[PDB]
C-alpha cells in the first residue's frame, strides 16, 4: 500500500546487486544474466530474494543435452509469451488479517484433533500434523519445541529481546 | 530456580552465537556459563550471595 | 507481536460505544507521544522507595546500587549517579514499573 | 616407505584424505625460467617432469586442497600490495611460480602431514575411551562381543535406563567411512536391540553425532531407549529440530530424509552429517555445514527435552560409582541372554 | 620440596628499578683503541 | 582462567609499569601481569595502589559524615566515596562494620542465630580491594620468569 517502499525496495536490490557486479567488476554494461542471484542456494546460486520487477531475456531459456542419438535442443517456456518474470515474495507470504482469521480456526481444530486422539488411544502423527504445521498465533509447530516446559517459566521475554540492543 | 538458571546461559550465550573471533573477556563469559551449566546450585548459592551481600 | 497490538487497537475503536456518530457534536482525539527523558531521569533514591514497595529490601538494594556504576570509554571515566543504565540485563523490569507509576500519573487512579 | 621411529616403535607413514583413504607416502627462491624465446611455456616449476599417467595418480591420491597450499604462501606479511588493475591477485598467483627448495615439496608434505596425522592419532587412541588397548577404557561396561563391532555402556550416568552403545574394535570415524562387513554387523545390533526392546515395551533412537572428520574421534553408535508413549513423537521432535538447527539459508538443503536411502548412499563419503534412525525404520539427516550453530550432542539434548531430563546428562555427563553404580551392566546383562546372537555355546 | 613461607626481603618497586638500569641492554660498548 | 589473590610481586610490577606506561594504557602493563587482565589492573590500581587511598583508620567526623550520607543516598556508594574521601569498598565495609556494631548491640550478645553465612568454595567476587600475599621464599618459575 505504499509506493515508496517499493520503490525502495528496488532500489536497495539494485544496489546490492550492483556491488555484487562490481565484485566481478563486469562494467557499466547490462546483460549481466540474474539466473546467478536468483538461484537457490543449493543450485550454486546466491539464494537472492526479490521483491521487485525484475524480468528475464528470452535468451537464458536455452538448454540442450547430449544423448546417444546426438543433441537435443529443449527448450522452456516458449509459446508467444514474455511472462517470467521472478516470482516475487508479496505472493508467498500471508497477510495478518489472514494469519489472524487463520489462527483460532487452526488452534480450535488442532484442539478437537488431539482431543479425539487421546480418546481413540494413539500418539499423533505427522502427516495430521503437517495439515497444520505452519499456522497460529504462536504456530503450532511451537507445541513441539525441544522444550516447552522450560519456556513456560520464560515470561516478559519481548521486552527483554527489545532491550537487548542496550547489549 | 534451575529452570531460570538455564533461561538466563541461553539468554546469555545467544550474544556469542553469530561470531567466532573473541578475547579474553568474551572467553571468561563463555567459561562462566558453562560452570554454570555444569554445577547449578554452587551457581545458584553464589547468585543468591550476591543479591544480598554485593553493593559495590 | 506488535501488528497484532495495532489489529487489536483498531478493532478497540471500531467496537466503542457509538464512537462514529458526530450527530449531537462529538470528537474523538488520537494522541500519541512519548515520555521523552524518561530513562535518563530516574532518580535512583526514588527508584529504591518504588522498589521496596515491590521486591524484597535487599532485591531492591541490588537493582538500585547496579545502577550507580562508573562508565568507561577510552580516556572517560564517570559516575552514573542520576539515570539508569539501559543495558543492565533487569532494567527492562524498573523501566515497564516506573512506566506503570507514570501511567497512574496520567490516568489518575479511578480511570 | 617411511619408518620415524616412534621413541621405540615403527610405524608406516601413511595419510588420510577428506574421504578417509589411508595412502602410503613415499620418500632464495631463484624465480625459475618461465618463459622460452619471448613466448610462456610453463608455469609452476614442475610442468615438464609430470606424465599423464603422473597425472592420474597424482589426481587419485592428491587430497582435495591444491589451493590452500598456495594461498597459504602468498596470504602472508613481507608480499607487496594488490594495486587494483595492473597487478591483481591472477598476476599475483602467476609470479608465485618458484623453485621449490630441493624436494622441500615432499619434505613438507611428509613430515608435516605424517608426522602431524600420527601424532594426533596417537593422542586420540592414547585418551580414547573405546579400542580395547588404550588408557581410560572401563573394560565392564562390555556387555557383547562380536567378530567385529562390540556393545558398550556410557561411562556417565546413561540418560535413559537401558542407554547402550554401538562401538566398533577400531577408529574409523564415520558410518560412511565403514566397509560392508562393519556395517552388517552394526545392523544384526541394532535389529537385536530393537527385537530386545519392543518385547520390554520400549521403544528405539539410534543417533550417530559425526562432528568435524580431521580430529578423530571414534566411531560410537547411539542406543538410547525411551517409552513408547513418547517414542511415537519422536519423528516430530526432530524433523522440527533439524530444520531449525545449522546455519539459516544453507547450502545443502537440511532434513535429508532417510526412509529407504539409508546414509550410505544418501551422505557422501567425506562431510559431517548427523544422523537419526527410529527403531528399524530410518529418520532423518543433517550434512553439518558451521560447526559453531550446532552441537556435538544435538540428540540427546532434542530426547532429554521430550523426556524432561536436567542439561547436566547430555553436556558433560555425570559420573557415577567406578565399579559399584556401573553394576547396571548386571542388569543389561540379564536382558540381553534371550537375544544374544554373537554365541552358541549355551548346552 | 617447595615452600611456602612469609618472607623477609619483600621486593619493592625501586629495586626492579634499580636491577633494570644495571642490565645496560641499550649502552653500546666504546668503539675500539685503533 | 585470569584473576584471582593479588600478591606483592604484581603489584610492585603494576606500580613500576605505572611508572614506566601511566594510567591510561593498561593493556600495556597487563601484557606485563600474566593471570591479570587490563580491567583487573586498573581495578586494583584505583581501589588499592592510587596514593590518595587513605587507608589509615576511620576518624569521628568521616564516620559522622559516612552515616549522614549513607541515610542520605541508599546504595550509592560510587556517588558517596568522592565526597568522604573513601574507596566505594571501604566505605561499604565499613558501613556495614558500624551497622553491625549497632544491630549486636540491640539485640545479641556474642552468637546465637546462624553460626556461619560466609562464603566457603568460591572465588571472591573482588579480590582488588584485598591486600597482597607476601611473596613465597621458594618462588615459582612464573613469579621469576614474570
Ligand atoms: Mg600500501
Ligand atoms: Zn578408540
Amino acid at each position: 500500500n505504499t509506493q515508496e517502499l517499493l520503490d525502495l525496495l528496488v532500489k536497495c536490490e539494485n544496489k546490492i546487486q550492483t556491488r555484487i557486479k562490481i565484485g566481478l567488476n563486469s562494467k557499466m554494461p547490462s546483460r549481466f544474466p540474474p539466473v546467478v542471484f536468483y538461484t537457490p542456494k543449493e543450485l550454486g546460486g546466491l539464494g537472492m530474494l526479490s521483491m521487485g520487477h525484475v524480468l528475464i531475456p528470452q535468451s537464458d531459456l536455452r538448454w540442450s543435452k547430449q544423448t546417444d542419438v546426438g543433441i537435443t535442443h529443449f527448450r522452456s517456456g516458449m509459446s508467444h509469451e514474455e511472462d517470467q518474470l521472478i516470482p516475487n515474495l508479496y505472493r508467498y507470504i500471508q497477510p495478518w488479517e489472514s494469519e489472524f482469521i487463520d489462527s483460532q480456526r487452526v488452534w480450535a481444530e488442532y484442539a478437537l484433533k488431539r482431543q479425539e486422539a487421546i480418546a481413540q488411544n494413539r500418539r499423533l502423527t505427522l502427516e495430521d500434523l503437517e495439515d497444520s504445521w505452519d499456522r497460529g498465533i504462536p504456530r503450532i509447530n511451537t507445541l513441539f519445541q525441544k522444550d516447552r516446559h522450560t519456556l513456560a517459566y520464560d515470561k516478559g521475554w519481548r521486552v527483554r529481546t527489545d532491550f537487548k540492543q542496550y547489549q | 530456580d534451575t529452570k531460570l538458571l538455564i533461561l538466563a546461559l541461553e539468554r546469555l550465550k545467544e550474544a556469542y552465537s553469530v561470531k567466532s573471533r573473541l578475547n579474553q573477556s568474551q572467553r571468561e563469559e563463555l567459561g562462566l556459563i558453562e560452570q554454570a551449566y555444569d554445577n547449578p546450585h554452587e551457581a545458584l548459592s553464589r547468585i543468591k550471595r550476591h543479591l544480598l551481600t554485593q553493593r559495590a | 507481536p506488535p501488528p497484532l497490538l495495532v489489529y487489536k487497537w483498531c478493532q478497540g475503536i471500531n467496537n466503542l460505544q457509538d464512537v462514529w456518530e458526530t450527530s449531537e457534536g462529538e470528537c474523538n482525539v488520537m494522541l500519541e507521544s512519548r515520555f521523552e527523558k524518561m530513562y535518563e531521569k530516574i532518580d535512583l533514591t526514588l527508584l529504591n522507595r518504588l522498589l521496596r514497595l515491590i521486591v524484597d529490601h535487599n532485591i531492591a538494594d541490588y537493582m538500585t546500587a547496579k545502577n550507580n556504576v562508573v562508565i568507561n570509554y577510552k580516556d572517560m571515566n564517570h559516575t552514573n549517579s542520576y539515570g539508569i543504565i539501559r543495558g543492565l540485563q533487569f532494567a527492562s523490569f524498573i523501566v515497564q514499573y516506573y512506566g506503570l507509576v507514570m501511567d497512574l500519573l496520567v490516568l489518575g487512579l479511578h480511570r | 616407505s617411511g619408518v620415524e621411529n616412534e621413541d621405540q616403535q615403527e610405524v608406516i607413514l601413511v595419510r588420510t584424505d577428506q574421504s578417509g583413504r589411508v595412502w602410503p607416502v613415499n620418500t632464495k627462491r631463484q624465480m625459475v625460467s618461465t618463459h622460452e624465446e619471448r613466448e610462456r611455456v610453463r608455469y609452476f616449476h614442475d610442468d615438464d617432469n609430470l606424465s599423464l599417467n603422473d597425472l592420474v595418480k597424482n589426481e587419485k591420491m592428491g587430497t582435495a586442497e591444491n589451493q590452500n597450499k598456495l594461498f597459504m604462501r602468498m596470504a602472508s606479511k613481507f608480499m607487496g600490495k594488490t594495486d587494483g588493475d595492473y597487478y591483481t591477485l591472477d598476476d599475483m598467483f602467476v609470479s608465485k611460480a618458484a623453485e621449490r627448495e630441493r624436494l622441500g615439496e615432499e619434505e613438507e608434505n611428509q613430515r608435516k602431514k605424517a608426522i602431524a596425522e600420527h601424532r594426533s592419532l596417537a593422542a586420540q587412541m592414547e585418551k580414547c575411551l573405546y579400542c580395547f588397548d588404550s588408557s581410560q577404557f572401563p573394560k565392564h561396561l562390555i556387555v557383547a562381543i562380536g567378530v567385529k563391532v562390540y556393545l558398550c555402556l556410557p561411562n556417565v550416568r546413561s540418560l535413559t535406563e537401558g542407554h547402550c552403545l554401538i562401538v566398533p574394535l577400531q577408529h574409523h570415524r564415520a558410518a560412511t567411512l565403514l566397509d560392508e562387513d562393519i556395517w552388517e554387523e552394526i545392523q544384526m545390533f541394532r535389529k537385536s536391540l530393537v527385537k530386545m526392546f519392543e518385547d520390554k515395551g520400549l521403544d528405539c533412537i539410534f543417533l550417530e553425532t559425526n562432528m568435524s572428520m580431521k580430529k578423530q574421534y571414534h566411531m560410537v553408535y547411539e542406543c538410547i531407549p525411551l517409552p513408547k508413549e513418547v517414542g511415537d513423537m519422536a519423528p516430530i521432535y526432530f524433523k522440527k529440530a533439524i530444520m531449525e538447527s545449522d546455519e539459516e539459508w544453507s547450502m545443502n538443503k537440511k532434513l535429508i530424509d532417510l526412509s529407504s536411502k539409508d546414509i550410505r548412499k544418501s551422505v557422501p563419503r567425506g562431510l559431517p552429517y548427523f544422523s537419526v534412525d527410529f527403531g528399524l525404520h530410518g529418520g532423518f539427516a543433517h550434512v553439518i555445514e558451521d560447526q559453531h550453530k550446532f552441537p556435538h550432542y544435538f540428540g540427546k539434548e532434542i530426547i532429554g527435552g521430550m523426556l524432561d531430563i536436567e542439561p547436566r546428562l547430555w553436556r558433560k555427563g555425570i559420573r557415577e560409582s567406578f565399579e559399584d553404580q556401573r553394576k547396571k551392566a548386571l542388569q543389561f546383562a540379564q536382558w540381553w541372554k534371550p537375544y544374544d546372537f554373537t554365541k552358541s555355546k549355551n548346552y | 620440596v617447595k615452600n611456602k613461607a612469609p618472607a623477609e626481603v619483600q621486593i619493592t618497586a625501586e629495586q626492579l628499578l634499580r636491577e633494570a638500569k644495571e642490565r645496560e641492554l641499550e649502552l653500546l660498548p666504546p668503539p675500539p683503541q685503533q | 582462567i585470569k584473576g584471582g589473590v593479588w600478591r606483592n610481586t604484581e603489584d610492585e610490577i603494576l606500580k613500576a609499569a605505572v611508572m614506566k606506561y601511566g594510567k591510561n594504557q593498561w593493556s600495556r602493563i597487563a601484557s606485563l601481569l600474566h593471570r591479570k587482565s587490563a580491567k583487573q589492573c586498573k581495578a586494583r590500581w584505583y581501589e588499592w595502589l592510587d596514593p590518595s587511598i587513605k587507608k589509615t583508620e576511620w576518624s569521628r567526623e568521616e564516620e559522622e559524615k559516612l552515616l549522614h550520607l549513607a541515610k542520605l543516598m541508599p546504595t550509592q556508594w560510587r556517588t558517596i566515596a568522592p565526597i568522604i574521601g573513601r574507596t566505594a569498598a571501604q566505605c561499604l565495609e565499613h558501613y556495614e562494620f558500624l551497622l553491625d556494631k549497632a544491630a549486636q548491640r540491640d539485640n545479641e550478645e556474642e552468637t546465637t542465630d546462624d553460626p556461619r553465612k560466609l562464603k566457603p568454595g568460591e572465588i571472591d567476587p573482588n579480590p582488588e580491594t584485598k591486600p597482597a600475599r607476601p611473596d613465597p621464599i621458594d618462588m615459582d618459575e612464573d613469579e621469576l620468569e614474570m
